[PDB]
C-alpha cells in the first residue's frame, strides 16, 4: 500500500523564465497564476506528511521489545529490527529497501557534485538546472522503521490492548489463543497444537522473504508510484525543449534574434506553453495525491483494525480468517504481513 | 491580470481600440481568463472529490458508531468504542466518540489452562489469573476474579500437551449436593 | 574561471552555471553535450579542446520558519537542499540573490538533510514537533531567554513492556474518555 | 486593503546622510532622492538638480518665497551662492501654493518637519509631502503617509542634487531609493497607517508573500535563492581567418585615380584594429557607418579602392563635391555609406 | 443621475452600473478609486 | 454501485489534425504534450 510519494515545490520564475528579467516582468502580467501552483504543491506536501503521520504515528508511546525473544516458540527475528544492522531495520524492510530504487532521493543535496558528475548529468542535476526541486519527507526512513518497531513490539507483547489504552503485557500463546477465540475457535485447539502452529508460522515467515526475493516485482504499487513521479518530472523538464510554435525554444536565442518589441509575441507563446504544461503537471500531481491520500487512508484503517486488533471483516486483512498483521516500513509506502 | 494585452479592462480596451485590431487582445483576455476558470473548476473538482470521500467516510462513521457499536478498533475514537453523538457543524460534522479506555493494571500471573485431575480446564470467557497463591478466572478487560468453577470453564485435554499448564483445583456445585 | 558560477556564451550556446574539468569521452567531432532530458551538461572548450561540465547556478529555495508574530519577531531561514558551507561562502562573496541577511554567529548553523537552518540552534534534547522542518527536524519557540530551537523528533515517551512467559496485566479499573472527531 | 506594489521606494532601515548648516556637497541623484528637514521657522529656500549645473544642459530650481513657489525648469548660467542669472533658453515657469507649512502653538518648540521624495522615471518629477510639527528630536520612527503635492512632466535629464540656503543676521536629511516591492496597509479612512518592506527581513518577506500583517506559527515558502554569477565568460573558436587588409594597405604600386584598383571583400573577418593602429592618418572621415560602432556590423561585400592623390584632393574626396578629382576621375556618390582613409 | 442603472463614460472610463453619493475620503489628487480587487468602485464627481 | 466506465483511447494526431502533414509537423513542435494524455487514458482503461 503506497502512503506517499516525492514531495515537490516547483518554482515559477526559474522554471519558466530562466534568470531573465524581461521574461519575469512579462510573467508578472499573468497575475497570481502560478502562486496557485506553489500553494497547491505546498498543500500536497503537507497532505503527504499528514498521510505518513496518520498511517504510522497511531501509537503515542514508542514500545520496545524485551531483550529476550521467545514468544511461545514463534520466531519473530525476521520482522523485529536487527540491532547489528546500522539502520536498525528487520530483514524484511532491508529487502524492501534493496528492491526499491529511487530515481530521486531528494535528501542528497546533490548540488556540488553536478559539476563533478563528469558524465552526462542525471535527472537530479538536470531538474535542479531547469527549475525543479524535491523536498524530503518530514519523517525519516529510520524513524519510520522506529514507529514500525514500536507498533510490532506493542502488537507482539501486549496484544491489542495497547491499541485501545495502556499496554497490558500478555504471553504470546495466550494472545494467539484469544485471536483464535475471536475467530470462533476455542483456545484448546491452539494449546494442543502450539508446536504445529509455531512451525507453520515460522515456515510462512521464512517463505514470504524468499517469495519477495525471487519475485520479479511484488513491490509493484510502490515502484509504479515512484516511476510515475519520475516520469512526470522527466516530461516536465522535457517540455522546456519544445518550440511551442515559436521561433526557438531558447529564451536567450529568441531575444538575440528579435528585438523584444517584436519578440514579445514569442515570449508570450513560450510563457503560455510552459504555463499550460506546468498546469497539466500540477493537476496530474493533484489527482495522484488524491489517489495516494485514499490509499494511505485505507492503509491507516488497515493498520488501526488488523494491527491494533483483529478485524471480523473478511478479505480486509488478507484472504482467509484474519489473525494478525505485522507492518513493515517501505519506501513511500507500507507493507502488511497479514 | 493584463495577460500580455494592452489592458485588463474589457470596456477600456474596447473604447480605446477598434474591433478589427482589438479582437486580438480580446482573444488574449478570453484565453487567459478561460484557462484561469478551467484551473479553478479543476481544483474545485479535486476538492469536491476529496470532500465526497470525506463525507462518505463521515456517513459510514455516523451509521456505525452512532446507530450502533462498531467493533472496528480505533475507528470511532481511540480505545474500545461504546457510542457516539453527532453534532452539526458549519459545512461539516463533529462526532463525540464515547470510548471505554482501561486504567490502572497489575501483574498477577497467568497460565494457559488448569489441570484438576488429569484433564486440562480452559476458561470459558476470560483469563486464568492468580492473586499469587490462589488461581482465579476473570474477564479480559476488567479484573473481576471468581472461583474456578466447572461452569466458569470447559474441559478438553489430557494434562500432558498444554505447555505452561499449572496445578490447581476446580470446584463444582454438583458434588456438594 | 572553473568551480565558480559564471555566465557562458560558448560558440553561440548561452547559459549560466558552474564549470570544471571532466573525464568525458567526447568524440573528436563532438562539440555540445546533453543528457536524457535534452538539457545542456557539457561543452567542449573552443580554445583549449577540453571538456567542461555544466551545473545549475545554486538552485534551492528559502523558507521562513516563524512563530506567531504576537509572540516574537525572531525568525529562522531554511535553504532547501544545498550544502551550508556553500551557502556560507556565497554569503561571504555576497553573490546570493537574496538581499536580506540573517546573522551567522557560528552557533546558528545546522547542516540538515533538508538544507541547513540558519537563525536557529541545535539542541540535542528531543521535543514534540511544533513546526515541520523536514528530515526528522522540527523548530519551536522555547525558553532558555527566548529563541528558536531546532531539534530532532520526539517520537514519544520511550516505554518498555514487561512481557514474560506467565505475566499478565489486567485492568482493575477503567476510565470513560469522550474524544472528538471532526 | 493590503495592496502590494513594486515601485522605487526608500528602503526601510537604510542609511541616510544627515547634514547640518553653518559648503553644499553635491549629493548624487540616482533613482531619486528622499529629502527631509526640521526647522524652527525657516532656513531653506530652494534646491538645484541636473548635470554640471550650468547654462549647457537643462536643469531645475525649486526655490520658494513667502507666498508662493518659483519652481522653473531652466538652464540658469551660474550663481555659486537674486540668485538666477540667465533665462534665455528656459521655459516651464510654475507658480502655486508655497511648499512650506509653518505653524506654532504660541511657542517655537513646535519644530515643523517636512518630507519630500523625488523621482524622474519617464520624466514626471514627483514631490510628495507631509508636514507635522513632530516631537522634533530628530528623524523619528513613527510611520507617516506621504501625500503628493505636485506632478510635473519635466522630460529632461537629471543626475545631481544640491540645495540653496537663506539669510540671517538639524536638517538636510538625504535618502536613496531602490527598486523594491512594498506592502501598504490602508485605513478605513484611506490613510496608510503602516507599511512593510519585502526584501529587508525574512519576516517582512513572508508577510509580503501572504499580503498580511499577522503571521501564524508555521513554515512558509517565500521565494527561491540563487547565487548570481561573479563573472561572465564568453568563449569562441580559438581564432579564424584574416582579410588581406595588411596586403591591401601595404602594397608598393597603389594604382592612382585613373585605375581605381578595387579589392573586393568577401568571406573575410572585419578586424578593424589594424585600421586604427596603422599609420598616423590624416583624414578619417566616416559618413554612413560609425568608425567605432562598426565591428559589430556584418556585411555581405565590402569595396576598398586604393588611390594616390595630393592633400587638396584628399579633402576633395567627399559626397557632393566638384573639382578636378571629384567629377572627372572618381565621383563619390551622394548616398555613399562608408569611411575614408588618408595617410 | 443616481440610484439608477446607467451607462457611464466618466472621463474616458466606460462601463455600466448604479451610482450614489458615498462617504469615502478621496484626497484632492485622487480621481478613479477602486475596491479590494483592482476594479473601479467609486469615482468622485469632478464638478460638484 | 458503478464498477467501471467505457474505456477511451483518444488519438492526438487524428483528433487535432485530420490527416494533415503540416498540421502534424506543427503539433510535433509542442513536445510530448499529448503522449502524457495517451498514457493517462491507457492507465484509465487499465484501472477500469
Ligand atoms: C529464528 O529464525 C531465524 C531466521 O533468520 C533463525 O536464524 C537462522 O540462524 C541459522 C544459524 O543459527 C542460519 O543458518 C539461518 O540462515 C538463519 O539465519 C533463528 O535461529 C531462529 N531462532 C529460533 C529461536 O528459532
Ligand atoms: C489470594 O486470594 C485470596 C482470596 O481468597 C486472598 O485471601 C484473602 O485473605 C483475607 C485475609 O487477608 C481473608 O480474610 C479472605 O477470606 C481471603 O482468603 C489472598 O489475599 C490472595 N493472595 C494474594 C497474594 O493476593
Ligand atoms: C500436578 O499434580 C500431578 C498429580 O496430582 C503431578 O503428576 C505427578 O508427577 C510426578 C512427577 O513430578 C509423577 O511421579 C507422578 O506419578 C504424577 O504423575 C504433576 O507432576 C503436577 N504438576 C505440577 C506442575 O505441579
Ligand atoms: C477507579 O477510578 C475512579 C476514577 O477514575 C475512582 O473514583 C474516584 O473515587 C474517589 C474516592 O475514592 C473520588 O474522590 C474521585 O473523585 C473519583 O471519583 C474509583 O475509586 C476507582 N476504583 C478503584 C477500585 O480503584
Ligand atoms: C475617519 O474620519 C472620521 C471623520 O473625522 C473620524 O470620525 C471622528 O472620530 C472622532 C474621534 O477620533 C470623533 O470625535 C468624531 O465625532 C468623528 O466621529 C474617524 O475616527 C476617522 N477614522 C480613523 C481616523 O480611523
Ligand atoms: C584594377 C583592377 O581591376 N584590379 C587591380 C589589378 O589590376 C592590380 O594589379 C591589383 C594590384 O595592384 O589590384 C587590383
Ligand atoms: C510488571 O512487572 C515489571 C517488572 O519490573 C514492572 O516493571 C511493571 O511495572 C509491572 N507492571 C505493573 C506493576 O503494572
Ligand atoms: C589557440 O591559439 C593560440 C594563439 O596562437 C595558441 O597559442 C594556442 O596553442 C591555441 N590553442 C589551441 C587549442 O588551438
Ligand atoms: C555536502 O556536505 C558537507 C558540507 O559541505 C561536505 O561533506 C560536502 O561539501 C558535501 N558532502 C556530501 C556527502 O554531499
Ligand atoms: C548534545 O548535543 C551535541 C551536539 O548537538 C551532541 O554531540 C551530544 O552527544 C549531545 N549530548 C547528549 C547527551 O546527547
Ligand atoms: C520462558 O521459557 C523459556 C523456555 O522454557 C526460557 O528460555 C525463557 O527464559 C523463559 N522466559 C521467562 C521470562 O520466563
Ligand atoms: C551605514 O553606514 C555605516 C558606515 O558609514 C555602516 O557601518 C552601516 O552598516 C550602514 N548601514 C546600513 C544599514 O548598511
Ligand atoms: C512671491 O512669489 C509670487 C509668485 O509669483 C509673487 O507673485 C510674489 O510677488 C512674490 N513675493 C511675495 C512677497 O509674495
Ligand atoms: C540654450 O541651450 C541650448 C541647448 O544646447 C543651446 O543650443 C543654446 O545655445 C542655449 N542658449 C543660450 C545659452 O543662450
Ligand atoms: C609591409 O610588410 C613588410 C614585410 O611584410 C614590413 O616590413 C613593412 O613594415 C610593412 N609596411 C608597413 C607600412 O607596415
Ligand atoms: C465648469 O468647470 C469648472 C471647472 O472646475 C467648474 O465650475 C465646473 O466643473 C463647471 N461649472 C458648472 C458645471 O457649472
Amino acid at each position: 500500500l503506497p502512503v506517499s510519494m516525492t514531495k515537490t515545490s516547483v518554482d515559477c520564475t526559474m522554471y519558466i523564465c530562466g534568470d531573465s528579467t524581461e521574461c519575469s516582468n512579462l510573467l508578472l502580467q499573468y497575475g497570481s497564476f502560478c502562486t496557485q501552483l506553489k500553494r497547491a504543491l505546498t498543500g500536497i506536501a503537507v497532505e503527504q506528511d499528514k498521510n505518513t503521520q496518520e498511517v504510522f504515528a497511531q501509537v503515542k508511546q514508542i514500545y520496545k521489545t524485551p531483550p529476550i525473544k521467545y514468544f511461545g516458540g514463534f520466531n519473530f527475528s525476521q520482522i523485529l529490527p536487527d540491532p547489528s544492522k546500522p539502520s536498525k531495520r528487520s530483514p524484511i524492510e532491508d529487502l524492501l529497501f534493496n528492491k526499491v530504487t529511487l530515481a530521486d532521493a531528494g535528501f542528497i543535496k546533490q548540488y556540488g557534485d553536478c559539476l563533478g558528475d563528469i558524465a552526462a548529468r542525471d535527472l537530479i542535476c538536470a531538474q535542479k538546472f531547469n527549475g525543479l526541486t524535491v523536498l524530503p519527507p518530514l519523517l525519516t526512513d529510520e524513524m519510520i522503521a522506529q514507529y514500525t518497531s514500536a507498533l510490532l513490539a506493542g502488537t507482539i507483547t501486549s496484544g491489542w490492548t495497547f491499541g485501545a489504552g495502556p499496554a497490558l503485557q500478555i504471553p504470546f500463546p495466550m494472545q494467539m489463543a484469544y485471536r483464535f477465540n475471536g475467530i470462533g475457535v476455542t483456545q484448546n485447539v491452539l494449546y494442543e497444537n502450539q508446536k504445529l502452529i509455531a512451525n507453520q508460522f515460522n515456515s510462512a515467515i521464512g517463505k514470504i522473504q524468499d517469495s519477495l526475493f525471487s519475485t520479479p516485482s511484488a513491490l509493484g504499487k510502490l515502484q509504479d508510484v515512484v516511476n510515475h513521479n519520475a516520469q512526470a518530472l522527466n516530461t516536465l523538464v522535457k517540455q522546456l525543449s519544445s518550440k511551442f510554435g515559436a521561433i526557438s525554444s531558447v529564451l536567450n536565442d529568441i531575444l538575440s534574434r528579435l528585438d523584444p518589441p517584436e519578440a514579445e509575441v514569442q515570449i508570450d507563446r513560450l510563457i503560455t506553453g510552459r504555463l499550460q504544461s506546468l498546469q497539466t503537471y500540477v493537476t496530474q500531481q493533484l489527482i495522484r495525491a488524491a489517489e495516494i491520500r485514499a490509499s494511505a487512508n485505507l492503509a491507516a484503517t488497515k493498520m488501526s483494525e488488523c494491527v491494533l486488533g483483529q478485524s471480523k471483516r473478511v478479505d480486509f486483512c488478507g484472504k482467509g480468517y484474519h489473525l494478525m498483521s505485522f507492518p513493515q516500513s517501505a519506501p513511500h509506502g507500507v507493507v502488511f504481513l497479514h | 491580470s493584463k495577460f500580455g494585452a494592452i489592458s485588463s479592462v474589457l470596456n477600456d480596451i474596447l473604447s480605446r481600440l477598434d474591433p478589427p485590431e482589438a479582437e486580438v487582445q480580446i482573444d488574449r483576455l478570453i484565453t487567459g481568463r478561460l484557462q484561469s476558470l478551467q484551473t479553478y473548476v479543476t481544483q474545485q473538482l479535486i476538492r469536491a472529490a476529496e470532500i465526497r470521500a470525506s463525507a462518505n467516510l463521515a456517513a459510514t462513521k455516523m451509521s456505525e458508531c452512532v446507530l450502533g457499536q462498531s467493533k472496528r478498533v480505533d475507528f470511532c475514537g481511540k480505545g474500545y468504542h461504546l457510542m457516539s453523538f453527532p453534532q452539526s457543524a458549519p459545512h461539516g460534522v463533529v462526532f463525540l466518540h464515547v470510548t471505554y479506555v482501561p486504567a490502572q493494571e497489575k501483574n498477577f500471573t497467568t497460565a494457559p489452562a488448569i489441570c484438576h485431575d488429569g484433564k486440562a480446564h480452559f476458561p470459558r470467557e476470560g483469563v486464568f489469573v492468580s492473586n499469587g497463591t490462589h488461581w482465579f478466572v476473570t474477564q479480559r478487560n476488567f479484573y473481576e476474579p471468581q472461583i474456578i468453577t466447572t461452569d466458569n470453564t470447559f474441559v478438553s485435554g489430557n494434562c500432558d500437551v498444554v505447555i505452561g499448564i499449572v496445578n490447581n483445583t476446580v470446584y463444582d456445585p454438583l458434588q456438594l449436593e | 574561471v572553473k568551480n565558480k558560477c559564471v555566465n557562458f556564451n560558448f560558440n553561440g550556446l548561452t547559459g549560466t552555471g558552474v564549470l570544471t574539468k571532466s573525464n568525458k569521452k567526447f568524440l573528436p567531432f563532438q562539440q555540445f553535450g546533453r543528457d536524457i532530458v535534452d538539457t545542456t551538461d557539457a561543452v567542449r572548450d573552443p580554445q583549449t579542446l577540453e571538456i567542461l561540465d555544466i551545473t545549475p547556478c545554486s538552485f534551492g529555495g528559502v523558507s521562513v520558519i516563524t512563530p506567531g508574530t504576537n509572540t516574537s519577531n525572531q525568525v529562522a531561514v531554511l535553504y532547501q537542499g544545498v550544502n551550508c558551507t556553500e551557502v556560507s561562502v556565497a554569503i561571504h562573496a555576497d553573490q546570493l540573490t537574496p538581499t536580506w541577511r540573517v546573522y551567522s554567529t557560528g552557533s546558528n548553523v545546522f547542516q540538515t538533510r533538508a538544507g541547513c537552518l540558519i537563525g536557529a540552534e541545535y539542541v540535542n534534547n528531543s521535543y514534540e514537533c511544533d513546526i515541520p522542518i523536514g528530515a526528522g527536524i522540527c523548530a519551536s519557540y522555547q525558553t532558555q531567554s527566548q529563541s528558536i530551537i531546532a531539534y530532532t523528533m520526539s517520537l514519544g515517551a520511550e516505554n518498555s513492556v514487561a512481557y514474560s512467559n506467565n505475566s499478565i496485566a489486567i485492568p482493575t479499573n477503567f476510565t470513560i474518555s469522550v474524544t472528538t472527531e471532526i | 486593503v493590503l495592496h502590494l506594489t513594486q515601485d522605487l521606494f526608500l528602503p526601510f532601515f537604510s542609511n541616510v546622510t544627515w547634514f547640518h548648516a553653518i559648503d553644499n556637497p553635491v549629493l548624487p541623484f540616482n533613482d531619486g532622492v528622499y529629502f527631509a528637514s526640521t526647522e524652527k521657522s525657516n532656513i531653506i529656500r530652494g534646491w538645484i538638480f541636473g548635470t554640471t549645473l550650468d547654462s549647457k544642459t537643462q536643469s531645475l530650481l525649486i526655490v520658494n518665497n513667502a507666498t508662493n513657489v518659483f519652481i522653473k525648469v531652466c538652464e540658469f548660467q551660474f550663481c555659486n551662492d537674486g540668485v538666477y542669472s540667465s533665462a534665455n533658453n528656459c521655459t516651464f515657469e510654475y507658480v502655486s501654493q508655497p511648499f512650506l507649512m509653518d505653524l506654532e502653538g504660541k511657542q517655537g518648540n513646535f519644530k515643523n518637519l517636512r518630507e519630500f521624495v523625488f523621482k524622474n522615471i519617464d520624466g514626471y518629477f514627483k514631490i510628495y509631502s507631509k508636514h507635522t510639527p513632530i516631537i522634533g528630536r530628530d528623524f523619528p520612527q513613527g510611520f507617516s503617509a506621504l501625500e503628493p503635492l505636485v506632478d510635473l512632466p519635466i522630460g529632461i535629464n537629471i543626475t545631481r542634487f544640491q540645495t540653496l540656503l537663506a539669510l540671517n543676521r538639524a536638517d538636510y536629511y538625504v535618502g536613496y531609493l531602490q527598486p523594491r516591492t512594498f506592502l501598504l496597509k490602508y485605513n478605513e479612512n484611506g490613510t496608510i497607517t503602516d507599511a512593510v518592506d519585502c526584501a529587508l527581513d525574512p519576516l517582512s518577506e513572508t508577510k509580503c508573500t501572504l499580503k498580511s500583517f499577522t503571521v501564524e506559527k508555521g513554515i512558509y515558502q517565500t521565494s527561491n535563492f540563487r547565487v548570481q554569477p561573479t563573472e561572465s565568460i564568453v568563449r569562441f573558436p580559438n581564432v579564424t581567418n584574416l582579410c588581406p587588409f595588411h596586403e591591401v594597405f601595404n602594397a608598393t604600386r597603389f594604382a592612382s585615380v585613373y585605375a581605381w584598383n578595387r579589392t573586393r571583400i568577401s568571406n573575410c573577418v572585419a578586424d578593424y584594429s589594424v585600421l586604427y593602429n596603422f599609420a598616423p592618418f590624416f583624414a578619417f572621415k566616416c559618413y554612413g557607418v560609425s568608425p567605432t560602432k562598426l565591428n559589430d556590423l556584418c556585411f555581405t561585400n565590402v569595396y576598398a579602392d586604393s588611390f594616390v592623390i595630393k592633400g587638396n584632393e584628399v579633402s576633395q574626396i567627399a559626397p557632393g563635391q566638384t573639382g578636378n578629382i571629384a567629377d572627372y576621375n572618381y565621383k563619390l556618390p551622394d548616398d555613399f555609406t562608408g569611411c575614408v582613409i588618408a595617410w
